[PDB]
């Protein structure tokens, strides 16, 4: 496989004696492939397929 | 009109049974399962198998 | 066999006079973005039965 | 194990949503997260608000 290079950012962190250490939130924009199983219509008018 | 069916999400009686693979939750939280298709569901009923 | 190459073999299951597979039918080769690239079409003959 | 060893095999993940009463009952003792409930917000049983 072609190796993935990516930009990793620790933005909006703080060091203020919050007891022990903890991880609040991680986010990234990759996904393995899949198939369609269901679709629905929300209240604002968007058709959403899961 | 009918707006919606609402649910009373307060936790109930904790009853002892003495098995090995039985878990309960004392406050907010749900167990998280995946199905055969990859659909992700959430639950409160703790009674497992092998 | 190795990464991004597969080999497909053929057999005729509805008749007993079939030749034993000693040679693979064909190789399939992929990309490194998971796309088929080369060797996808092949001309195959079956067996015969009842004339 | 039978050589006085202990092995962890995984940790049961709890998850809770910022908005209940938006979950959809989807069959047996099982819910499902959609819009008007949010993202999963999953963690472990000790810390947080679990």
């Amino acid at each position: 496989a072609t190796a993935a290079t990516f930009s990793l950012s620790f933005l909006n962190s703080m060091q203020q004696n919050t007891g022990a250490n903890n991880i609040v939130a991680t986010n990234q924009n990759g996904y393995k492939p899949g198939d369609l199983v269901s679709y629905q219509i929300n209240n604002d008018g968007t058709v959403v397929g899961n | 009109k009918v707006a919606g069916i609402t649910q009373d999400f307060t936790d109930g009686t904790t009853t002892n049974t003495g098995r090995g693979l039985d878990v309960a939750i004392s406050q907010n939280g749900f167990f998280r399962l995946v199905d055969s298709n990859g659909s992700v569901f959430y639950s409160r009923n703790g009674q497992f198998k092998l | 066999t190795k990464d991004n190459e597969w080999a497909v073999y053929t057999h005729d299951s509805s008749d007993p006079a079939a030749t034993a597979p000693t040679t693979a039918s064909t190789t399939l080769k992929f990309n490194e973005n998971g796309i088929l690239e080369s060797g996808g079409t092949v001309n195959i003959t079956t067996g015969t039965i009842n004339g | 194990y039978s050589n006085e060893q202990e092995q962890v095999l995984g940790q049961i993940v709890l998850a809770n949503f910022a908005n209940n009463e938006g979950l959809a009952s989807q069959g047996d003792n099982v819910w499902a997260a959609t819009q008007a409930s949010g993202v999963a917000l999953l963690g472990t049983a000790g810390s947080g608000n679990f």
